[PDB]
């Protein structure tokens, strides 16, 4: 139903090792479709999903030029950050930015985003109204006044309401076979003895898309939030994802425990138990 | 701390079947800054020609990367992931467990 | 462009 497009910029200074490096990636939902690396011998925006390849030379040339311009801008932004924080030119620092649009089920703009960070901490963010900014510290307030004076938020709002939604909707249609068809998880429960008196029950969810999923363990219908070990959702490398949840149970109580799986790909939520004689 | 130590998961793309082709994954996430060195090991020897995903980051600004290579699992062989990061005093080695 | 064309500094 809902969909999103996000661009992620990373700019990192490397004093004494070369000029600052700029890396950009673009995502539609959980699918990466473009990349740019200033460290490449011939830097260009490159396809990373099959449905983006149909775009013309005008698209790749325009994207590459914009990425080249952005790399130069963030090279200067890194120097500006040194002034605001009174930092030496010998240290390594990172600026990050993520921006994009969220589309509602009706296919229209639901929310726009534009956030920036310095050394992994919030710096400045565009507010939900797409007209004002929130600055994290006094240095970012210097940037906020410059952006207010230069009417940056109106430029962001025009992009987020217009080109961002238009390009995202185009990608969703061109890649509808993969982007708009959810892959349900393949699920099973495994049992691992820890001792003669205790065992781990592990609930698996494999090969699902998109990444959002809910895995919970229940004991006699009661969620075991505190005692559940939950690993981060992880990529399988084929554009689908994996996750598991585990709980340690007394030997002989295993059948009291149920694993519950919620995913967009499933018609109904799943309820699983250890079934050794499957 | 401006610096965040990485989380490490080592796993296969498909359920492990001894003697059958598969992919070995080392997923490093939640780390900052972006500089990191990741290697995949077979009985402690570095596997060559390992590929990795393009650098991206999460909502909390921490980076994540996937390192992978084609492999064939066996009963005897041991696979692992070795990660070095500014936050680590010595490289961290994580054993591949086919049940995880 | 798909990406944000605009450039203004910090």
């Amino acid at each position: 139903g809902s969909h999103s497009m996000r661009y992620f910029y990373t700019a990192m200074s490397r004093p004494g090792r070369g000029e600052p490096r700029f890396i950009a990636v673009g995502y539609v939902d959980d699918t990466q479709f473009v990349r740019f690396d200033s460290d490449a011998a011939s830097p260009r925006t490159e396809p990373r999903a099959p449905w983006i390849e149909q775009e013309g030379p005008e698209y790749w040339d325009g994207e590459t030029r914009n990425m080249k311009a952005s790399a130069q801008t963030y090279r200067e932004n890194l120097r500006i950050a040194l002034r605001y924080y009174n930092q030496s030119e010998a240290g390594s620092h990172i600026i990050q930015r993520m921006y994009g649009c969220d589309l509602g089920p009706d296919g229209r703009l639901l929310r726009g985003h534009d956030q920036s960070a310095y050394d992994g901490k919030d710096y400045i963010a565009l507010n939900e109204d797409l007209s004002s900014w929130t600055a994290a510290d006094t240095a970012a307030q210097i940037t906020q006044r410059k952006w207010e004076a230069a009417r940056v938020a109106e430029q962001l709002r025009a992009y987020l309401e217009g080109l961002c939604v238009e390009w995202l909707r185009r990608y969703l249609e061109n890649g509808k076979e993969t982007l708009q068809r959810a892959d349900p998880p393949k699920t099973h429960v495994t049992h691992h003895p820890v001792s003669d008196h205790e065992a781990t029950l592990r609930c698996w969810a494999l090969g699902f898309y998109p990444a959002e999923i809910t895995l919970t363990w229940q004991r006699d219908g009661e969620d075991q939030t505190q005692d559940t070990e939950l690993v981060e959702t992880r990529p399988a490398g084929d554009r689908t994802f994996q996750k598991w949840a585990a709980v340690v149970v007394p030997s002989g109580e295993e059948q009291r425990y149920t694993c519950h799986v919620q995913h967009e790909g499933l018609p109904k939520p799943l309820t699983l138990r250890w079934e050794p004689h499957h | 701390m401006i610096q965040r130590t990485p989380k490490i998961q080592v796993y296969s793309r498909h359920p492990a079947e001894n003697g059958k082709s598969n992919f070995l994954n080392c997923y490093v996430s939640g780390f900052h800054p972006s500089d990191i060195e990741v290697d995949l090991l077979k009985n402690g020897e570095r596997i060559e020609k390992v590929e990795h995903s393009d650098l991206s980051f999460s909502k909390d600004w921490s980076f994540y990367l996937l390192y992978y290579t084609e492999f064939t699992p066996t009963e005897k062989d041991e696979y692992a992931c070795r990660v070095n990061h500014v936050t680590l005093s010595q490289p961290k080695i994580v054993k591949w467990d086919r049940d995880m | 462009t798909s990406t944000l064309q605009e450039q203004i500094g910090w």
